[PDB]
């Protein structure tokens, strides 16, 4: 017998002590170890009902996340309102190591276990768990980035598809590389992302496929972003300290949609990326400058585990639905994660 | 698809007003009041969940698709113009005026033919008018050689009368000048409250 | 108390682009979306779309993409909106909302005081008018009705009186309505006894402001 609750919780990583690098030494004292027995209780008989959008866990790792990059990162200067900060710009090792979410004494984690879970709603399936398991807190836009994969199926989050006001949260069942590069030795600032086309459009093809079914038949189609920051209108994630910004454009063409069967774009996709030094600062508000990227091959391989996405409203009488790379609130990157988990408390 | 009715509703201050808004689609669905060169105001959402400020005269029902927005008892500051609400989209809206009462009045017909003046020069309009009249119900309905037609006829109302308190209705047929040459036999078929059978005013085309 | 303040109401003509802005109060600004609603007599209420202040994303309404464009001032607390190659369809005024909560964009509780936006065009067309002939029959005691057709004009309004004025009494010019061409048209009709038909004159007096146009007409039964 137990009650849905929200209590504060503890995260634990294998962070290395020692290590120089941002995440770790962030865990470092701010975690504990990780258990080396997880002991994961199947419950019998047992339905509950989960939210993930309504799910206090995404709070928590927000301000956890938060907290990491405030005391990790170091501008060069933070412009926020009329006020400016200047301080130390020295380089950082940056690397996101896994971190799991535990409950104190008297609260557990009750953990979805059933294939095509969408995320909200009953759950006939339903184990108990003390701890998550190693969440990636990987900040990005449009493309969620070293995630889980889908169990069996692709599948199609939303708290309410009919809702255009709703992010689209699509996870994928096969994950895609994308594998993004900036050479040493033109300008420092460029370089470019390559991803398996062929592999890639496949995937993609499928996801039109299971986002009909959700909206009739309608021709489900692509387009870039309407409008906002450079941080939601492009591919926007920090590798090995720098801020790249990839232009997502010609990731998502509709005649590549339905294959290359007479189309030439085979092989290999690059995408135009840039090293930015001016960016909005995520955490709160204001913009912040970097000094110059390292020199030397920059170089981040990273797994496209989920699709952010936001449905165009307007007409009723179309024969179609248009889909935008969304992204903007990162609390939707960990709720593509703890989309399984909920916290009670016995009683 | 959120089909909203009736367009118009005269009722005088006392009296129940009656709105409706038939969805198809799955959401909540919210309504609004706009009084004249104001802001609109929210009344209930949710279906039923009166807003905040709202009197406890405005009420919300709903069976299934349709769903209902009634005021109990209509006051100066209840008149004006009402939308109905799910997600993005909005009614065509629900104008509630006020209507002083009055004796049952009939609607006087007229029937006017296109000018000479006007066929010479592509199309023909076709007039009927009801004149002084009481109350502002009233269905015109144009028939050709014995045939209903619908979809190209357009009426308009005026203002009740500050004097007599009636109302004119003026229901104009618009057709082409090539089209009104087939056609012999024009008429516009009246159906009112104060009338105990359809009245029907008829002319022959050419012949007057 | 949350509160949106909206610029003033401007006036353009077809072609140009107009810009309003709207700022909010009483509320932390990127923790809510924001709408924007153009409301024109005569027609629904139009949702041109949201806008999140988080990192600015937005979502146009699909018939006004390509030409609408919303931004903001986070700092500033301040949403604006751009519409460009305006016509006079765009005429109405346009409010920015919020939803009653974070929560729940839909259920529009907060409006502006609104921006009234007059889109207004320098071409014009006077009306033409056609003859509503009473008939042919005259009676001592009946009644009988004329009345003129005002038609195929812009913009609005036009007056009609009848005799220049002589004759009030029965007169009934009925709103103007929006024909399917873009153009108004509206009739004015009159009543007089059936035996005034031999002994009096009628004339419509059609004046068209807009273009300089002023049509007297006579009204007279079918010549047959
Ligand atoms: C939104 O608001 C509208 C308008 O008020 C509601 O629609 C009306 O609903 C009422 C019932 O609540 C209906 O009232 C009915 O009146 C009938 C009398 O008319 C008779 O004759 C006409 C013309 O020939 C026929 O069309 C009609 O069928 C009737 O034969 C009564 O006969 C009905 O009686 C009901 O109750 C008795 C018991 O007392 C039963 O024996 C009957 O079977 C029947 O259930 C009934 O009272 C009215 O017809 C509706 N108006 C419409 C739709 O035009 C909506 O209900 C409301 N919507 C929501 C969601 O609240
Ligand atoms: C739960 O119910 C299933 C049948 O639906 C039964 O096989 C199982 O033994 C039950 N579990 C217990 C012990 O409550
Ligand atoms: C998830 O499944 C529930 C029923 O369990 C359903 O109500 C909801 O619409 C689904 N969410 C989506 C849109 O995937
Ligand atoms: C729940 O899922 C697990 C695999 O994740 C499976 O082994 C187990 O049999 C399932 N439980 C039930 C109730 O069938
Ligand atoms: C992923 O799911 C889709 C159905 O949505 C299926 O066709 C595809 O084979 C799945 N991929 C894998 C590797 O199971
Ligand atoms: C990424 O691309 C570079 C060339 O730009 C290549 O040398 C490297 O092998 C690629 N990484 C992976 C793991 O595919
Ligand atoms: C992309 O993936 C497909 C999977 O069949 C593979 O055959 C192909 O070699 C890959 N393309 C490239 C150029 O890496
Ligand atoms: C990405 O490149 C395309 C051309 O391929 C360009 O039109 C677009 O503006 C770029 N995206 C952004 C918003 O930087
Ligand atoms: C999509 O790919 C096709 C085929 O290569 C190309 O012709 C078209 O320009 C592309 N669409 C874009 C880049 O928007
Ligand atoms: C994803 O993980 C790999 C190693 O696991 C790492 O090299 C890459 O930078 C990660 N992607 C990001 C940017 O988080
Ligand atoms: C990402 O994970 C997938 C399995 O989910 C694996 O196939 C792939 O090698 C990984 N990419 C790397 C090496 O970062
Ligand atoms: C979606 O919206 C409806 C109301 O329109 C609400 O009843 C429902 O709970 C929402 N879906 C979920 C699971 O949040
Ligand atoms: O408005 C200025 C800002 O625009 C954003 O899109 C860019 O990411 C920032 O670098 C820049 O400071």
């Amino acid at each position: 017998v137990w009650k849905d609750a929200d209590t504060t919780l503890f995260c634990a990583s294998d962070a290395k002590a020692h290590e120089t690098e941002v995440h770790n030494v962030w865990a470092t004292h701010a975690c504990v170890p990780t258990d080396p027995n997880p002991q994961e209780i199947h419950l019998e008989n047992v339905t509950e009902n989960f939210n993930m959008w309504k799910n206090n866990m995404v709070e928590q790792m927000q301000e956890d996340v938060i907290s990491l990059w405030d005391q990790s990162l170091q501008p060069c200067v933070k412009l926020t309102g009329g006020s400016v900060i200047k301080q130390a710009c020295p380089k950082i090792s940056f690397d996101p190591i896994p971190i799991h979410y535990c409950t104190p004494a008297g609260y557990v984690i009750l953990k979805c276990n059933d294939k095509n879970f969408n995320g909200t709603g009953p759950c006939k399936n339903v184990s108990s768990v003390q701890c998550t398991h190693g969440i990636k807190p990987v900040v990005s836009t449009q493309l969620l980035l070293n995630g889980s994969l889908a169990e069996e199926e692709i599948i199609i989050r939303s708290e309410n598809l009919t809702n255009n006001a709703k992010t689209i949260i699509v996870h994928l069942n096969k994950s895609v590389e994308i594998n993004c590069t900036r050479p040493s030795n033109g300008d420092i600032r460029k370089a470019y992302c390559e991803i398996n086309g062929t592999k890639w459009n496949k995937v993609l093809k499928q996801v039109t496929e299971k986002l009909k079914e959700h909206f009739n038949n309608k021709t489900i189609i692509f387009q870039p972003p309407s409008g906002g920051d450079l941080e939601i209108t492009m591919h926007h994630f920090n590798c090995r300290g720098e801020f790249f910004y990839c232009n997502t454009t010609q990731l998502f063409n509709n005649t590549c949609i339905g294959n290359e069967t007479m189309k030439g774009c085979n092989g290999t996709i690059t995408l135009p990326c840039k090293i930015k030094q001016i960016i909005n600062m995520w955490q709160g508000t204001g913009q912040a400058m970097y000094a110059p990227p390292i020199d030397g091959k920059i170089n981040c391989v990273s797994n496209i585990t989920g699709i952010l996405l936001t449905r165009d409203g307007g007409a009723n009488n179309t024969s179609n639905e248009t889909f935008r790379p969304g992204g903007g609130n990162i609390k939707d990157n960990w709720r593509s994660e703890l989309y399984k988990y909920k916290v009670v408390q016995i009683e | 698809v959120l089909t909203q009715s009736p367009g118009t509703l005269s009722l005088s201050p006392g009296e129940t007003a009656i709105i409706s808004c038939r969805t198809s689609q799955y959401g909540s669905l919210a309504w609004y009041q706009q009084r004249p060169g104001q802001a609109p105001r929210l009344v209930i959402y949710s279906g039923s969940t009166r807003a905040a400020g709202i009197p406890d005269r405005f009420s919300g029902s709903r069976w299934g698709p349709d769903y209902n927005l009634t005021i109990s008892n209509l006051e100066s500051g209840d008149f004006g113009v009402y939308y109905c609400q799910q997600y993005e989209f909005f009614g065509q809206g629900t104008k509630v005026q006020v209507d002083i009462k009055r004796t049952v009045a009939a609607p006087s017909v007229f029937i006017f033919p296109p000018s000479d003046e006007q066929l010479k020069s592509g199309t023909a309009s076709v007039v009927c008018l009801l004149n002084n009249f009481y109350p502002r119900e009233a269905k015109v309905q144009w028939k050709v050689d014995n045939a209903l037609q619908s979809g190209n006829s357009q009426e308009s109302v005026t203002e009740q009368d500050s004097k007599d308190s009636t109302y004119s209705l003026s229901s104009t047929l618009t057709l082409s000048k090539a089209d009104y040459e087939k056609h012999k036999v024009y008429a516009c078929e009246v159906t009112h409250q104060g009338l105990r059978s359809p009245v029907t005013k008829s002319f022959n085309r050419g012949e007057c | 108390q949350v509160q949106l303040v909206q610029s003033g109401g401007q006036m353009k003509k077809p072609g140009e682009s107009m810009r309003i802005s709207c700022r909010a109060s009483g509320y932390e600004f990127i923790d809510c979306t924001l709408n924007w609603i153009r409301l024109a007599p005569g027609k629904r209420p139009e949702w041109m779309g949201w806008l999140k202040p988080r990192g600015g994303a937005v979502n146009y309404a699909r018939p006004l993409q390509g030409r609408v464009t919303m931004t903001r001032d986070v700092y500033s607390d301040t949403a604006f909106l751009e519409l460009r190659s305006l016509t006079v369809d765009d005429t109405a005024v346009y409010f920015c909302t919020r939803g009653k909560n974070c929560d729940y964009n839909w259920d529009f509780e907060h409006w502006g005081r609104g921006t009234p936006v007059i889109v207004s065009s320098p071409s014009t067309k006077g009306p033409s008018v056609f003859p509503l002939a009473p008939s042919s029959k005259s009676t001592s005691g009946g009644t009988a009705a004329l009345g003129c057709l005002v038609k195929d004009y812009f913009p609005e309004p036009v007056t009609v009186s009848w005799n220049s004025g002589a004759l009030t009494s029965g007169v009934h010019t009925f709103p103007a309505v929006l024909q399917s061409s873009g153009l108004y048209s509206l009739s004015s009709v009159v009543t007089v006894p059936s035996s005034s038909l031999g002994t009096q004159t009628y004339i419509c007096n059609v004046n068209h402001k807009p273009s300089n146009t002023k049509v007297d007409k006579k009204a007279e039964p079918k010549s047959c």
